[PDB]
């Protein structure tokens, strides 16, 4: 029943003028999952106006479900147009109390990293549909 | 909303084929000329990671509604999962003469419940785009 919340302060990979930071929040029993998955990750976001995919894509064993996040905040210095963006974790913090009232704005995907094969099968199949 | 288009959406698992029956709605304002499309679509899912270094070509894009009519909501409530988790709809358009749309990518918001079409204004840029992110 207890809430926790992690602030992950990022930089754009190509601007480290352009600055995020993700609020999330979870249950804390997971806490410590969720912490080890983002400690072991790389963050990329995509933009659609207000549709925000934040990816984080694990090298961490156990790859965590999404229903994980209860809310999450993403919010960046200045706005971006519409795209994709490579961020840098700079610092991962853990202030639990939840207190402060949350804008669930962003919408998290856990994943791992694609094999060789994987993308390969992606390539050959893409590669019939689209013709290519 | 402002209906564009209707017909089919089939689903190749590739794990068979699911077959979902779609529309496609534009703002009121906009227009966009839909009579040159099949009625039938054909889309392979593939994880919305690899998309983020197309990003520029993506945000040089038609943004488009699709609306799935519910005629079988087992089929949809699959799409709903996957796509929820973490994937993207890579749509072809079936022409064996050349047409000016040939893709667009599909994404689905868990928050907001709803599923965007990305039309690349520039068609062959986005195909090769495609093939240099996957492309080793």
């Amino acid at each position: 029943n207890s809430l926790s919340m992690i602030k992950v302060r990022l930089q754009n990979l190509f601007d480290n003028d352009e600055v995020a930071l993700l609020k999330i929040t979870c249950y804390t029993d997971k806490l410590i999952h969720l912490t080890n998955a983002l400690a072991k990750a790389v963050i990329h976001t995509i933009k659609l106006n207000g549709i925000v995919f934040v990816h984080v894509i694990t090298s961490s064993d156990i790859c965590p479900n999404n229903n994980i996040v209860v809310k999450s905040n993403f919010t960046t210095m200045p706005v971006l147009q519409n795209g994709g963006y490579i961020w840098e974790m700079m610092e991962l913090t853990h202030c639990s109390q939840p207190n402060g009232l949350i804008d669930d704005n962003c919408e998290i995907k856990f994943s791992k990293k694609l094999s060789d094969s994987t993308m390969t099968n992606y390539m050959n199949q893409l590669s019939e549909l689209l013709g290519f | 909303k402002l209906l564009a288009w209707s017909g089919v959406l089939e689903w190749q698992e590739k794990p068979l084929t699911r077959s979902l029956p779609c529309q496609v709605y534009v703002n009121h304002g906009e227009n966009l000329k839909t009579e040159q499309w099949p009625q039938k679509l054909i889309m392979q899912l593939i994880p919305q990671q690899l998309l983020t270094t197309l990003g520029p070509l993506f945000r040089n894009s038609r943004m488009v509604q699709f609306h799935f009519t519910n005629k079988d909501l087992e089929s949809l409530k699959g799409l709903y999962r996957i796509m929820g988790n973490g994937f993207a709809g890579c749509v072809h358009f079936p022409h064996t003469a050349p047409c000016e749309v040939r893709v667009l990518m599909l994404l689905y918001s868990s928050k907001k419940k709803i599923f965007m079409g990305l039309i690349p204004y520039d068609q062959s840029g986005f195909v090769n785009g495609i093939r240099q992110v996957i492309t080793n």
